[PDB]
Protein backbone atom coordinates (compact mmCIF):
# COMPACT_ATOMS: atom_id res chain seq x y z
CA UNK A 1 0.00 0.00 0.00
CA UNK A 2 2.95 1.82 -0.28
CA UNK A 3 3.20 4.64 -3.09
CA UNK A 4 5.78 7.51 -4.66
CA UNK A 5 5.26 10.15 -6.96
CA UNK A 6 8.77 11.13 -9.50
CA UNK A 7 9.42 13.26 -12.03
CA UNK A 8 12.59 12.20 -14.14
CA UNK A 9 14.33 15.17 -16.22
CA UNK A 10 16.78 14.91 -18.80
CA UNK A 11 18.87 17.57 -20.08
CA UNK A 12 21.64 17.07 -22.99
CA UNK A 13 23.61 19.32 -24.78
CA UNK A 14 25.02 18.77 -28.36
CA UNK A 15 27.54 21.04 -29.82
CA UNK A 16 26.83 21.43 -33.56
CA UNK A 17 23.19 20.07 -33.15
CA UNK A 18 21.51 22.66 -31.64
CA UNK A 19 20.14 23.88 -28.09
CA UNK A 20 20.35 20.89 -25.27
CA UNK A 21 17.19 19.31 -25.24
CA UNK A 22 15.22 18.61 -21.75
CA UNK A 23 12.68 16.34 -21.62
CA UNK A 24 10.87 15.38 -18.38
CA UNK A 25 8.59 12.46 -17.58
CA UNK A 26 6.15 11.84 -14.44
CA UNK A 27 5.25 8.53 -12.75
CA UNK A 28 3.21 7.30 -10.15
CA UNK A 29 5.34 4.32 -8.63
CA UNK A 30 5.78 1.94 -12.00
CA UNK A 31 3.55 3.90 -14.39
CA UNK A 32 4.32 6.88 -16.07
CA UNK A 33 1.49 9.80 -16.47
CA UNK A 34 2.82 12.98 -18.45
CA UNK A 35 5.82 13.76 -20.36
CA UNK A 36 7.21 16.89 -22.23
CA UNK A 37 10.37 17.07 -24.81
CA UNK A 38 11.37 20.35 -26.10
CA UNK A 39 12.17 18.35 -29.51
CA UNK A 40 8.58 17.66 -30.21
CA UNK A 41 7.29 19.33 -33.25
CA UNK A 42 5.03 21.35 -30.52
CA UNK A 43 6.32 20.93 -27.46
CA UNK A 44 3.50 20.53 -24.46
CA UNK A 45 2.90 18.37 -21.91
CA UNK A 46 1.01 14.91 -22.93
CA UNK A 47 -1.06 12.75 -20.89
CA UNK A 48 0.43 8.74 -21.12
CA UNK A 49 -2.07 7.22 -18.59
CA UNK A 50 -5.60 7.45 -18.70
CA UNK A 51 -6.53 8.47 -15.60
CA UNK A 52 -4.77 11.87 -16.43
CA UNK A 53 -6.55 12.46 -19.03
CA UNK A 54 -9.67 14.08 -16.82
CA UNK A 55 -7.21 16.64 -15.78
CA UNK A 56 -8.62 20.72 -17.71
CA UNK A 57 -7.03 22.69 -20.15
CA UNK A 58 -5.39 25.11 -16.89
CA UNK A 59 -3.49 21.67 -15.60
CA UNK A 60 -1.73 20.96 -19.04
CA UNK A 61 -1.00 24.58 -19.63
CA UNK A 62 0.38 25.12 -15.98
CA UNK A 63 2.63 21.88 -16.81
CA UNK A 64 3.63 23.17 -20.20
CA UNK A 65 4.75 26.98 -18.71
CA UNK A 66 6.68 25.14 -15.53
CA UNK A 67 8.46 22.67 -18.45
CA UNK A 68 8.90 25.43 -20.81
CA UNK A 69 10.55 27.26 -18.17
CA UNK A 70 12.91 24.26 -17.09
CA UNK A 71 14.00 24.50 -20.85
CA UNK A 72 15.95 27.25 -20.52
CA UNK A 73 17.18 27.09 -17.21
CA UNK A 74 18.56 23.64 -17.64
CA UNK A 75 20.32 25.56 -21.07
CA UNK A 76 21.98 27.66 -18.47
CA UNK A 77 22.82 25.12 -16.20
CA UNK A 78 24.77 23.32 -18.69
CA UNK A 79 26.75 25.86 -19.86
CA UNK A 80 27.36 26.99 -16.05
CA UNK A 81 28.87 23.27 -15.02
CA UNK A 82 31.01 23.16 -18.77
CA UNK A 83 32.63 25.99 -16.98
CA UNK A 84 32.70 24.66 -13.30
CA UNK A 85 35.00 21.58 -14.83
CA UNK A 86 36.93 23.56 -16.99
CA UNK A 87 35.54 21.47 -19.92
CA UNK A 88 35.51 22.15 -23.26
CA UNK A 89 32.90 23.47 -25.45
CA UNK A 90 33.32 20.48 -27.84
CA UNK A 91 31.49 17.70 -25.64
CA UNK A 92 28.24 16.67 -25.13
CA UNK A 93 26.97 16.64 -21.26
CA UNK A 94 23.64 15.59 -19.41
CA UNK A 95 21.86 16.90 -16.40
CA UNK A 96 19.51 14.43 -14.61
CA UNK A 97 17.22 15.44 -11.69
CA UNK A 98 14.92 12.83 -10.56
CA UNK A 99 12.71 14.39 -7.40
CA UNK A 100 9.38 13.72 -5.39
CA UNK A 101 7.64 12.27 -2.55
CA UNK A 102 6.93 8.93 -1.04
CA UNK A 103 3.75 8.05 0.82
CA UNK A 104 3.15 4.99 3.77
CA UNK A 105 0.43 2.87 3.32
CA UNK A 106 -1.27 4.78 5.99
CA UNK A 107 -1.14 7.95 3.22
CA UNK A 108 1.35 10.02 4.56
CA UNK A 109 4.83 11.47 3.72
CA UNK A 110 7.53 8.98 4.81
CA UNK A 111 10.23 11.23 3.01
CA UNK A 112 10.84 13.62 0.10
CA UNK A 113 13.48 13.45 -2.27
CA UNK A 114 15.48 15.93 -4.88
CA UNK A 115 19.07 14.64 -6.68
CA UNK A 116 20.70 15.66 -8.89
CA UNK A 117 23.79 14.14 -11.68
CA UNK A 118 26.25 14.86 -14.15
CA UNK A 119 27.49 12.79 -16.88
CA UNK A 120 26.02 10.02 -14.69
CA UNK A 121 27.94 10.83 -11.56
CA UNK A 122 25.98 12.40 -8.47
CA UNK A 123 26.33 15.94 -8.42
CA UNK A 124 24.06 17.61 -5.90
CA UNK A 125 21.42 15.61 -3.38
CA UNK A 126 18.56 17.31 -0.80
CA UNK A 127 19.43 15.97 2.35
CA UNK A 128 16.10 13.91 4.32
CA UNK A 129 15.69 16.50 6.43
CA UNK A 130 14.50 18.50 3.26
CA UNK A 131 16.79 21.96 4.80
CA UNK A 132 20.82 20.59 3.62
CA UNK A 133 22.62 19.30 0.83
CA UNK A 134 25.42 17.33 -0.11
CA UNK A 135 27.52 18.32 -2.40
CA UNK A 136 29.86 15.23 -4.61
CA UNK A 137 32.55 17.87 -5.26
CA UNK A 138 34.03 21.41 -5.87
CA UNK A 139 32.00 22.20 -8.58
CA UNK A 140 28.49 20.87 -6.82
CA UNK A 141 29.80 23.89 -4.01
CA UNK A 142 29.15 26.39 -6.16
CA UNK A 143 25.51 24.96 -6.49
CA UNK A 144 25.06 24.29 -3.15
CA UNK A 145 25.68 28.42 -1.96
CA UNK A 146 23.81 30.06 -5.29
CA UNK A 147 20.69 27.31 -3.99
CA UNK A 148 21.29 27.89 -0.41
CA UNK A 149 20.77 31.80 -1.23
CA UNK A 150 18.10 31.34 -3.19
CA UNK A 151 16.33 29.89 -0.37
CA UNK A 152 15.93 26.73 -2.60
CA UNK A 153 15.68 24.08 -0.25
CA UNK A 154 12.92 25.82 1.60
CA UNK A 155 10.94 25.90 -1.53
CA UNK A 156 11.13 22.15 -2.07
CA UNK A 157 10.79 21.51 1.67
CA UNK A 158 7.17 22.80 0.96
CA UNK A 159 6.23 21.00 -2.37
CA UNK A 160 7.67 17.35 -1.10
CA UNK A 161 5.50 18.13 2.21
CA UNK A 162 2.37 20.16 0.24
CA UNK A 163 1.48 20.28 -3.40
CA UNK A 164 3.42 16.66 -4.37
CA UNK A 165 1.30 14.61 -0.98
CA UNK A 166 -1.30 16.23 -2.31
CA UNK A 167 -1.56 15.60 -6.10
CA UNK A 168 -0.20 12.15 -5.53
CA UNK A 169 -3.17 11.35 -3.18
CA UNK A 170 -5.56 13.14 -6.02
CA UNK A 171 -3.60 10.71 -8.76
CA UNK A 172 -4.08 8.06 -6.88
CA UNK A 173 -7.63 8.29 -6.18
CA UNK A 174 -8.35 9.00 -9.89
CA UNK A 175 -6.47 5.94 -10.84
CA UNK A 176 -7.43 3.38 -8.07
CA UNK A 177 -8.25 0.56 -10.42
CA UNK A 178 -5.20 0.67 -11.49
CA UNK A 179 -2.91 2.25 -9.20
CA UNK A 180 -4.26 0.59 -6.20
CA UNK A 181 -4.27 -2.52 -8.04
CA UNK A 182 -1.60 -5.48 -7.40
CA UNK A 183 -1.59 -7.93 -9.92
CA UNK A 184 0.77 -11.40 -8.80
CA UNK A 185 2.92 -12.91 -10.83
CA UNK A 186 1.68 -15.68 -13.02
CA UNK A 187 4.67 -18.44 -12.29
CA UNK A 188 6.09 -21.71 -14.02
CA UNK A 189 9.42 -23.52 -13.95
CA UNK A 190 10.69 -25.18 -17.75
CA UNK A 191 13.85 -27.62 -17.92
CA UNK A 192 16.20 -27.48 -20.83
CA UNK A 193 19.00 -30.16 -20.89
CA UNK A 194 22.53 -28.98 -21.82
CA UNK A 195 24.30 -32.28 -21.39
CA UNK A 196 24.28 -35.61 -20.38
CA UNK A 197 24.40 -34.88 -16.88
CA UNK A 198 22.98 -31.28 -16.04
CA UNK A 199 20.07 -29.24 -17.26
CA UNK A 200 18.64 -25.57 -16.63
CA UNK A 201 16.07 -25.19 -14.37
CA UNK A 202 14.22 -21.72 -15.45
CA UNK A 203 11.57 -20.17 -13.16
CA UNK A 204 9.14 -17.61 -14.62
CA UNK A 205 7.55 -14.82 -13.40
CA UNK A 206 5.09 -13.03 -15.63
CA UNK A 207 2.01 -10.19 -15.90
CA UNK A 208 2.99 -9.18 -12.50
CA UNK A 209 2.54 -5.05 -11.28
CA UNK A 210 4.27 -3.55 -10.01
CA UNK A 211 7.93 -4.49 -10.76
CA UNK A 212 9.17 -4.79 -6.81
CA UNK A 213 9.32 -9.01 -6.90
CA UNK A 214 12.07 -11.14 -5.19
CA UNK A 215 12.58 -14.49 -7.35
CA UNK A 216 15.06 -16.85 -5.94
CA UNK A 217 16.35 -21.01 -6.00
CA UNK A 218 16.84 -23.05 -3.09
CA UNK A 219 18.53 -25.99 -2.62
CA UNK A 220 18.19 -28.53 -0.17
CA UNK A 221 16.36 -25.25 1.50
CA UNK A 222 19.52 -22.74 1.17
CA UNK A 223 19.83 -20.14 -1.19
CA UNK A 224 21.58 -20.29 -4.48
CA UNK A 225 22.51 -17.03 -4.67
CA UNK A 226 25.88 -17.18 -6.46
CA UNK A 227 25.26 -19.98 -9.42
CA UNK A 228 21.51 -18.10 -9.86
CA UNK A 229 21.70 -16.58 -13.64
CA UNK A 230 18.65 -13.50 -12.98
CA UNK A 231 17.48 -11.23 -15.47
CA UNK A 232 17.02 -7.50 -14.65
CA UNK A 233 12.88 -7.33 -13.94
CA UNK A 234 11.60 -6.29 -17.79
CA UNK A 235 8.17 -4.20 -19.17
CA UNK A 236 6.20 -6.40 -20.91
CA UNK A 237 4.50 -3.18 -22.62
CA UNK A 238 1.41 -3.39 -21.35
CA UNK A 239 1.98 -2.04 -17.81
CA UNK A 240 2.93 -5.48 -15.90
CA UNK A 241 6.36 -6.72 -15.56
CA UNK A 242 8.36 -9.69 -15.89
CA UNK A 243 11.56 -11.60 -14.51
CA UNK A 244 13.42 -15.23 -14.47
CA UNK A 245 15.62 -16.75 -12.77
CA UNK A 246 17.76 -19.93 -13.62
CA UNK A 247 19.99 -22.65 -12.07
CA UNK A 248 21.91 -25.09 -13.90
CA UNK A 249 21.95 -28.61 -11.69
CA UNK A 250 23.00 -31.74 -11.74
CA UNK A 251 20.72 -34.55 -13.47
CA UNK A 252 18.52 -35.58 -11.50
CA UNK A 253 18.68 -33.58 -8.22
CA UNK A 254 15.94 -31.51 -10.01
CA UNK A 255 13.84 -32.30 -6.77
CA UNK A 256 16.13 -30.74 -4.73
CA UNK A 257 16.02 -27.48 -5.78
CA UNK A 258 12.80 -24.73 -4.91
CA UNK A 259 11.82 -21.76 -6.73
CA UNK A 260 10.39 -18.83 -3.83
CA UNK A 261 8.48 -15.99 -4.99
CA UNK A 262 7.48 -13.04 -3.14
CA UNK A 263 5.17 -10.00 -4.72
CA UNK A 264 2.92 -7.54 -3.06
CA UNK A 265 0.06 -9.39 -5.15
CA UNK A 266 0.42 -12.95 -3.84
CA UNK A 267 -1.22 -13.12 -0.58
CA UNK A 268 0.99 -16.26 0.16
CA UNK A 269 4.58 -16.22 -0.82
CA UNK A 270 5.42 -19.39 -3.64
CA UNK A 271 6.73 -22.33 -3.76
CA UNK A 272 7.72 -23.84 -6.95
CA UNK A 273 9.67 -26.99 -8.32
CA UNK A 274 9.70 -28.49 -11.74
CA UNK A 275 6.86 -30.71 -12.39
CA UNK A 276 7.40 -33.08 -14.98
CA UNK B 1 2.15 18.18 -10.48
CA UNK B 2 5.52 19.11 -10.48
CA UNK B 3 7.64 21.86 -8.78
CA UNK B 4 7.17 25.06 -9.85
CA UNK B 5 10.32 27.38 -9.28
CA UNK B 6 13.39 26.79 -11.66
CA UNK B 7 16.68 27.91 -10.39
CA UNK B 8 19.88 27.87 -12.02
CA UNK B 9 22.86 25.84 -11.29
CA UNK C 1 34.37 10.50 -19.40
CA UNK C 2 32.79 7.51 -17.55
CA UNK C 3 30.43 5.37 -19.80
CA UNK C 4 28.13 2.80 -19.35
CA UNK C 5 27.11 -0.15 -22.19
CA UNK C 6 23.71 -1.23 -22.37
CA UNK C 7 22.32 -4.32 -21.51
CA UNK C 8 19.56 -5.74 -23.74
CA UNK C 9 16.64 -8.36 -23.75
CA UNK C 10 14.80 -9.67 -26.48
CA UNK C 11 11.28 -11.33 -25.67
CA UNK C 12 7.42 -11.20 -26.29
CA UNK C 13 5.27 -9.41 -24.36
CA UNK C 14 2.62 -12.32 -24.33
CA UNK C 15 3.81 -16.15 -24.25
CA UNK C 16 4.75 -17.09 -27.67
CA UNK C 17 2.33 -19.05 -30.11
CA UNK C 18 2.74 -19.61 -33.46
CA UNK C 19 0.13 -17.84 -35.77
CA UNK C 20 -0.67 -15.74 -33.01
CA UNK C 21 -0.13 -12.29 -33.15
CA UNK C 22 1.85 -10.74 -30.16
CA UNK C 23 4.49 -7.89 -29.65
CA UNK C 24 8.17 -8.16 -30.19
CA UNK C 25 10.38 -6.22 -27.48
CA UNK C 26 13.55 -5.16 -27.06
CA UNK C 27 14.65 -3.55 -23.69
CA UNK C 28 18.01 -1.77 -23.45
CA UNK C 29 18.92 -0.63 -20.20
CA UNK C 30 21.35 0.47 -17.66
CA UNK C 31 23.89 2.48 -20.21
CA UNK C 32 25.22 5.89 -20.45
CA UNK C 33 24.99 8.59 -22.26
CA UNK C 34 21.66 8.17 -23.22
CA UNK C 35 21.85 8.69 -27.59
CA UNK C 36 21.46 4.98 -28.52
CA UNK C 37 20.02 3.40 -31.75
CA UNK C 38 17.99 0.28 -31.76
CA UNK C 39 16.22 -1.99 -34.61
CA UNK C 40 14.34 -4.86 -34.83
CA UNK C 41 14.94 -6.98 -37.41
CA UNK C 42 12.84 -10.15 -39.25
CA UNK C 43 15.52 -12.37 -40.72
CA UNK C 44 17.65 -9.78 -40.53
CA UNK C 45 15.73 -6.98 -42.18
CA UNK C 46 15.24 -3.85 -40.43
CA UNK C 47 11.33 -3.35 -39.48
CA UNK C 48 10.18 -0.19 -40.14
CA UNK C 49 7.09 0.78 -37.67
CA UNK C 50 8.56 0.45 -34.51
CA UNK C 51 7.59 2.58 -31.30
CA UNK C 52 8.94 3.12 -28.21
CA UNK C 53 9.07 4.28 -24.68
CA UNK C 54 9.86 8.37 -23.40
CA UNK C 55 13.37 8.31 -22.37
CA UNK C 56 13.68 7.66 -18.13
CA UNK C 57 16.33 6.52 -16.00
CA UNK C 58 16.61 4.60 -12.94
CA UNK C 59 17.77 5.47 -9.43
CA UNK C 60 21.65 4.80 -10.46
CA UNK C 61 21.37 7.36 -13.28
CA UNK C 62 21.78 4.96 -16.33
CA UNK C 63 18.77 5.08 -18.51
CA UNK C 64 16.37 2.63 -20.49
CA UNK C 65 13.89 2.08 -23.18
CA UNK C 66 11.14 0.09 -24.17
CA UNK C 67 11.10 -0.65 -28.44
CA UNK C 68 7.93 -2.80 -29.43
CA UNK C 69 6.21 -3.93 -32.52
CA UNK C 70 3.34 -6.41 -33.31
CA UNK C 71 4.65 -9.31 -34.84
CA UNK C 72 2.60 -12.88 -35.42
CA UNK C 73 5.88 -15.29 -34.48
CA UNK C 74 6.23 -18.54 -36.88
CA UNK C 75 8.27 -21.88 -36.34
CA UNK C 76 10.93 -20.40 -38.83
CA UNK C 77 11.09 -16.74 -38.82
CA UNK C 78 13.87 -15.60 -37.05
CA UNK C 79 13.69 -12.16 -34.43
CA UNK C 80 16.10 -10.29 -33.34
CA UNK C 81 17.26 -6.61 -31.99
CA UNK C 82 20.63 -4.46 -33.25
CA UNK C 83 21.37 -1.84 -31.13
CA UNK C 84 24.42 0.35 -31.35
CA UNK C 85 25.66 3.05 -28.47
CA UNK C 86 29.01 4.91 -27.95
CA UNK C 87 30.35 1.94 -26.16
CA UNK C 88 30.16 -0.58 -28.89
CA UNK C 89 32.79 -0.98 -31.36
CA UNK C 90 30.01 -2.56 -33.93
CA UNK C 91 26.16 -2.86 -33.37
CA UNK C 92 25.36 -5.74 -30.94
CA UNK C 93 22.60 -8.11 -32.00
CA UNK C 94 20.82 -10.13 -29.94
CA UNK C 95 18.40 -13.22 -31.60
CA UNK C 96 15.16 -13.54 -29.74
CA UNK C 97 14.71 -16.58 -28.23
CA UNK C 98 11.11 -17.63 -26.78
CA UNK C 99 12.67 -19.87 -23.51
CA UNK C 100 14.61 -16.32 -22.32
Amino acid sequence: GSHSMRYFYTAMSRPGRGEPRFIAVGYVDDTQFVRFDSDAASPRTEPRAPWIEQEGPEYWDRNTQIFKTNTQTYRESLRNLRGYYNQSEAGSHIIQRMYGCDLGPDGRLLRGHDQSAYDGKDYIALNEDLSSWTAADTAAQITQRKWEAARVAEQLRAYLEGLCVEWLRRYLENGKETLQRADPPKTHVTHHPVSDHEATLRCWALGFYPAEITLTWQRDGEDQTQDTELVETRPAGDRTFQKWAAVVVPSGEEQRYTCHVQHEGLPKPLTLRWEP
Amino acid sequence: LPFDRTTIM
Amino acid sequence: MIQRTPKIQVYSRHPAENGKSNFLNCYVSGFHPSDIEVDLLKNGERIEKVEHSDLSFSKDWSFYLLYYTEFTPTEKDEYACRVNHVTLSQPKIVKWDRDM
